[PDB]
Order: C-alpha cells, then sequence, then structure tokens
C-alpha cells in the first residue's frame, strides 16, 4: 500500500541495512527526515550495531560520533558530549529520573537486545524533555513487533570467559492482526582482562498491539534487565600515587576491586498506550508509564596514596542500596495547521511525571579492619565488613510538569520557521530544603531553507535548565539558580537518494548559565550554615563544529563517521572538561561483496582523540599535578559470512592493535585501563 | 560533587 514501514516515532531500522536514519520524531515529536530536522542529530541505526557487535549501550556510546566513553569505575561509565557530561536517558521518548550517577543505577548499561535504535540529540533538548543536561539527550527505542512473523536466536562467546545470547520473537496471535506481539530476552555472563571482574546479566521483554483501526493501537508492554556484577571496584582501577612515592605502575589488569564488592543495577519498567488518527488528517497519542531503577551497592575498593612503603595499603567499604519508581503522562496532538497560504502544523502536548526515590547508603561500618597484607599483585581479596545501621536515609520525590507546543511554519516551499516553546515547574518534595522552580520558560526557535535539491541550511536556538541539588549553596545560604544554558547552532545538511545517503556539518556554540563551581577563598567560612562547605556560580561558554557522514557510500557500501573540535571555557578562564578531547575522529564501515563470493560481508573502523589532560592533586607532596594522554589511534575489524540463507556466522576483533591506554586519570585521583585487543565469535538464527 | 562520603 503506502509502504508503511515507518511510524510514530520513525521508519525503523531493522530492515534497510543503512547505517543512515529516516525520520525521527525526537526532535520536535513531528516526524522529520533529518534534513527537515533544525538540530544536530546523530543515529546509530540497527543494522549497525549489528555489524559491530555493539551489545550494551556503551557499547555503542563508544561508536556513536561526537561523544567520549571517559570512566569512573568498572561499572561506571560517563558520557560526553560537547564538553558536557550526557545525563538525559529518553526511552521511548519518555525521559527518566535516575538522574544522580554517584548511586547510579540502570543507565550506564542497557543491553541493546531489545532497542531499534538508539537516537542521540545533541544540542539542547529542552523542548521535549524538562529539566536536565546540557550537551545531548541519549533516546534508546524499542522493538515494536512486526505484520508478518520474523524472529532469531544469537549464540555468541567473546574474551576472558565472554559468553552471551539472546532470542527475538515476533508476529501476529490472530488471522486478522488485529493483536500482534513481540518478545525477546537475552543472557549474557562474561569475566574481563582485569581480575575477578566477572559481571552477568539478563533482560526480558514483553510487548503487544491491539489494534481497532483510527482506534490506533493499545500497545502495551513491559521489560526488566537485571546486572548482577561481582568484583567490582570502586572509582578508577588503582591508585595514582604510592604512599608518597612518585607514579604508580601496575598490570592492565590491576582491580582496586573487592573480589566481593559489586554494583549490582537493574531497571524493570512498564508501559501502555494508546494512538488515535482523528479525520482532520490529525493523529493523537496517550502514553503511561511505570518504571523503577534500583541499585544494590556494597562496594569494596582499595582507595588513597595506598601502596605504601611496607607494601599495604588499607580500603574504604561502602554500602549503598536504594530503589526509584516513576509514574509518566504525556499526551500530544499532532498535525496539519491552516493559517493562511498553505498548510503548517502544530504539536500541542503536555506532560507529567511523578518520581520517588528512597534509599540508603552505609558507610558507618563496625568491627572491621581494613588494611591488607600486600598491595602489589592482589586479587581484591579482604572481608566483605558487616554494614551497621544506615548512616544516611534517602526520601525524595519529584513532580516536574509542563506543557509545550511546537510550531512548524513555512514562509516558502523552502524555508520553514520553527516557533516553539515548553514551560515547566519543578517540584522536589523530599527530605531536604524542599525547593521547586515553576513558570520558567524553555523556548525552541529554527529554521531550514532549502538551497539545491542536495544541501540546505538551518539555524537554531535550543534551551535547557536543571534545578540544582541542595548541596550546592552560595556565600550566604542560597542554591546557585539552576544550572541553564542555550545551544547556538547553524549549519548545513545534505542527502542523496530518497535519503539513503546523508551528511551535515554545522557549527554550535553552548553558553552556560551558573556552572556550578566549588567556591575557592571560602575555607574561612563564617558562621552561617552554609559553614562547611559552599559553591559558587560562574558562567561558562563551549563553541565547536562538527560534521559526520552516514548511509549508502556505493552499493552496499554503509558507512558513517564524524568530526568534531570542541573548546570550552569559563568566563575569561580555564579550559574545563580537558579530559573530553578538544578533536576527534570517527569512522566505521563495511562492504558486501558483488557475485563472486556476494555471501561475504567485511568492515571495520577506526577512532581518534587528540591529547587529554587532567589536573589532579598530589597529597602526599600538595604539588598540583598534570596527565595527558598522548595520543589515540583505535581501530577495529570485523567480518562476517552467510554460510546459509538462515544462519549468519561472523566474528569482530575490536581492538586491533591492542592499544595500551587510558580511559580515566583524574577521577578522585584513579585510573583505568582501555579494553586491550577484543575478540568475538557469533552465529546467526533459525537451527 | 554528588553527594556524599567516599574517604572524608
Ligand atoms: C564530586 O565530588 C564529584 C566530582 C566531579 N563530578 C562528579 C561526578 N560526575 C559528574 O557528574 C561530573 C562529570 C565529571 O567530570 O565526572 C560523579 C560523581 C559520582 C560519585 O559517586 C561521587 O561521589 C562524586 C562524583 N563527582
Amino acid at each position: 500500500a503506502t509502504m508503511i514501514t515507518s511510524n510514530q516515532l520513525g521508519t525503523i531500522t531493522e530492515d534497510s541495512g543503512s547505517y543512515t536514519p529516516g525520520t525521527i520524531a525526537t526532535a520536535t515529536r513531528l516526524v522529520l527526515t533529518p534534513r527537515e530536522t533544525p538540530q544536530s542529530i546523530t543515529v546509530v541505526t540497527r543494522q549497525n550495531m549489528d555489524d559491530f557487535g555493539l551489545n550494551n549501550i556503551d557499547d555503542v556510546m563508544r561508536h556513536t560520533p561526537g561523544i567520549t566513553v571517559s570512566a569512573y569505575d568498572t561499572d561506571r561509565n560517563n558520557y560526553y558530549a560537547r564538553g558536557f557530561s550526557i545525563n538525559n536517558f529518553q526511552y521511548d521518548g519518555i525521559p527518566s529520573t535516575a538522574r544522580n550517577v554517584g548511586y547510579s543505577a540502570g543507565n550506564t548499561l542497557s543491553d541493546m537486545a531489545i532497542y531499534d535504535r538508539v537516537e542521540v540529540l545533541k544540542g539542547a533538548t529542552g523542548l521535549l524533555t524538562g529539566a536536565g543536561s546540557l550537551g545531548a539527550t541519549i533516546n534508546l527505542i524499542r522493538k515494536k513487533p512486526t505484520h508478518e512473523f520474523k524472529g532469531h536466536v544469537e549464540l555468541g562467546a567473546g574474551s576472558w570467559d565472554n559468553y552471551r545470547s539472546e532470542l527475538d520473537v515476533s508476529g501476529p496471535l490472530t488471522e486478522s492482526g488485529n493483536v500482534r506481539g513481540r518478545a525477546v530476552a537475552a543472557y549474557q555472563d562474561k569475566h574481563s582482562f582485569m581480575d575477578h571482574y566477572e559481571r552477568k546479566t539478563s533482560v526480558y521483554y514483553g510487548i503487544l498491539e491491539f489494534d481497532l483501526n483510527p482506534d490506533t493501537m493499545l500497545t502495551v508492554g513491559a521489560d526488566y534487565q537485571d546486572n548482577d556484577p561481582k568484583g567490582s571496584g570502586w572509582s578508577g582501577s588503582f591508585p595514582l600515587f604510592d604512599s608518597q612515592g612518585n607514579r604508580n605502575d601496575v598490570s592492565r589488569s590491576f582491580n582496586n576491586g573487592a573480589k566481593w564488592s559489586s554494583w549490582e543495577q537493574y531497571t524493570r519498567t512498564v508501559f501502555a498506550n494508546l494512538e488515535h488518527n482523528f479525520a482532520n488528517g490529525w493523529v493523537g497519542k496517550v502514553q503511561l508509564d511505570h518504571k523503577i531503577n534500583g541499585y544494590h551497592a556494597p562496594l569494596g575498593a582499595i582507595m588513597g596514596d595506598w601502596p605504601a612503603p611496607d607494601n599495604s595499603a588499607k580500603i574504604v567499604a561502602q554500602k549503598y542500596t536504594g530503589e526509584t519508581k516513576s509514574n509518566s503522562l504525556d499526551i500530544y496532538l499532532t498535525g496539519p495547521f491552516q493559517f493562511l497560504g498553505r498548510e503548517h502544523e502544530l504539536v500541542v502536548g503536555t506532560s507529567a511525571s511523578f518520581s520517588h526515590w528512597e534509599g540508603k547508603s552505609y558507610w558507618n561500618l563496625r568491627n572491621y579492619d581494613n588494611t591488607t597484607d600486600d598491595f602489589i599483585n592482589w586479587d581484591g581479596d579482604i572481608g566483605k565488613p558487616d554494614w551497621g545501621t544506615p548512616s544516611q536515609y534517602i526520601d525524595d520525590k519529584t513532580r516536574q510538569l509542563g506543557s509545550y507546543m511546537t510550531a512548524r511554519f513555512n514562509v516558502t516551499d523552502d524555508l520553514n520557521l520553527f516557533l516553539g516553546g515548553r514551560v515547566v515547574d519543578y517540584r522536589v518534595t523530599g527530605l531536604n530544603p524542599t525547593i521547586r522552580e515553576s513558570g520558567r520558560f524553555i523556548p525552541y526557535v529554527g529554521a531550514v531553507y532549502d538551497l539545491n535539491d542536495t544541501y540546505s541550511v538551518y539555524a537554531s536556538y535550543t534551551d535547557i535548565f536543571m534545578p540544582q541539588d541542595s548541596w550546592y549553596r552560595d556565600s550566604s545560604n542560597k542554591l546557585l539558580e539552576p544550572d541553564e544554558g542555550q545551544n547556538y547552532e547553524i549549519g548545513i545538511k545534505g542527502e542523496y537518494l530518497d535519503g539513503r545517503l546523508n551528511t551535515s556539518l554545522a557549527y554550535f556554540e553552548i553558553h552556560e548559565e551558573n556552572r556550578a563551581e566549588e567556591d575557592a577563598l571560602y575555607n574561612s567560612k563564617p558562621t552561617n550554615p552554609a559553614i562547611t562547605y559552599a559553591y559558587k556560580g560562574i558562567k561558562a561558554k563551549t563553541k565547536g563544529y562538527e560534521a559526520e557522514i552516514s548511509g549508502e557510500l556505493a552499493p552496499g557500501w554503509q558507512v558513517q563517521a564524524g568530526y568534531t573540535h570542541k573548546i570550552i571555557r569559563d568566563d575569561s578562564g580555564k579550559k574545563v572538561s580537558t579530559w573530553e578531547p578538544q578533536d576527534q575522529l570517527s569512522l566505521y564501515t563495511s562492504y558486501k561483496f558483488k557475485g563472486a563470493l556476494d555471501k561475504l560481508t567485511v568492515g571495520g573502523g577506526a577512532r581518534w582523540q587528540g591529547k587529554s589532560w587532567q589536573m589532579v592533586y598530589n597529597n602526599p607532596r600538595s604539588r598540583w599535578e598534570k596527565f595527558s594522554q598522548e595520543d589515540y589511534w583505535l581501530v577495529d575489524l570485523m567480518a562476517r559470512y552467510q554460510i546459509t540463507d538462515k544462519l549468519s556466522a561472523s566474528v569482530n576483533v575490536n581492538n586491533v592493535f591492542d592499544k595500551t591506554y587510558y580511559t580515566n586519570i583524574g577521577f578522585y585521583t584513579s585510573a583505568s585501563y582501555g579494553d586491550p585487543r577484543n575478540l568475538m565469535f557469533s552465529t546467526r538464527w533459525d537451527f | 560533587x554528588r553527594x556524599k562520603k567516599k574517604t572524608t
């Protein structure tokens, strides 16, 4: 018929083995091609994740172009987006409130085995997502059930006793098709080059659809991922400084962690939602959502200038437990709007979210000896001390509301205007100095002009803010106004062949307001409660350019790659985010062969980042020290052979040259090495 | 940042 392989969220990727995307509504909730989208965008398709064996999300952020994957500890990584740290995840267009990573749970790792694509929206997301963070907003998208039947089961084992396996099954459940359903689940247990670390995750998910015509699908389902790591290290992989001695040298596989230390993060969620097709040529969607992010973290690790002369080092132990539920109501109407001349479109919409995070933390240990026989050569084996009584409780509930409305006017059959905004109110009624904000306006303004039938240009003023935590207060005792910012963008995009190939390069400049910087002088802290410690709020500026291609480079030649020049400093200040390389080159590509051996595909890619540095502190000598990560040229090859019409055979080797490099260097004075040469064989479906 | 208490 009208060839509906697309949808509300936008044309799917589990088909067109083309690394380039189809239509993303992730920006204005209004379906649009990339070119028709006036904000910087970069998306990892499914045929891409597949080719390179990008199993968990991390394995995507590493391969996403423009983003930098830095680490904290074994089970915690951070994503760098345009000078800032990405901290906004949007599942099927829905944001999440597992905001704080100190008590991280679920976000930094989601087995892809269930999504069709992960669309990252660079710039200022505020329009759709409420309070959030500058940089980018990740946006996973689940697998929606297939009309005709389809499914598969994949196995596969990689290095360090890395074994995994999923199973995808979808189709109709009644002749007519009034009802369609899909179920998928995967299992993965792997160790690591690092000693005693052996995490195992598992994910189940079931989604279904209920037709009735314009009484369009009352689709519903629920997913659940469970990460139970053991031997989890914490903050870095090893302490940068020994007792007082200079630097510390240690195997690529040392692990400050405790054999028993682990950071179990789990997330289960349920959604329900029915879309409706109105006759005016308009459609309105309504969705409910119940999700929960819990965390079971009984950490145990050795930290702090510790390889002491007598070869022994003390170790901090601490336990953190917590779950955090959330309900979300999001309804929206989006369709053709006649004003004059020709039809335009609006997308009136309002949302609501009721979260509730409660949790404990134990660090008032009892009857414990945290000293260790010897440092060097150690398999993080120490007693799992008895955590006394919770030493800090947590009972906070946030009620973020807000309504929005976006306009896609077109003065000319080339130039279209984007007027619109999202107002909002934030309420975090909890156990600490109650705070809330309301009536703040987040604006959305952009326009695209169609030059040749090919290239086109856009400009944009995206915005976003974030009511800050209570920790942050100023000289007096006021929580520095919310951390806000706007992304000033201008670039030109270009598509070729209905949308098989797609290019774009733009100039983005971000301006940060009230950035939370630790007040300095303030040691001679005068009486007032804000006493002890207080931060100040100073302005920051982030400017840079970005360019990346993606799509059908030839006949069956897929390629996606990008380069990004970034620089960020604070009011006539220094360079902040010195770890996120000022320049980065990402290039990934696969080619299927012609006739001769058209039963074989080959691919590979490479990333590059210029000098990376951090500013630590050598307590033992008080003298501050610099640390730089020379250069980065990482390459990885892949290959896959379709031996039978139904049954694939492939193999990826992720760090060809085995580049001994650093992933983090200035975290609480630690460091973590980099996945040395990976290797993973796989086999596709059937029997 | 975020709030509390690894060694201090
Ligand atoms: C405060 O003590 C800190 C140190 C800096 N930030 C930070 C982060 N990460 C961020 O949100 C900023 C991005 C970055 O440069 O890292 C995470 C955490 C997590 C925990 O658990 C703790 O204790 C501190 C912390 N901080």
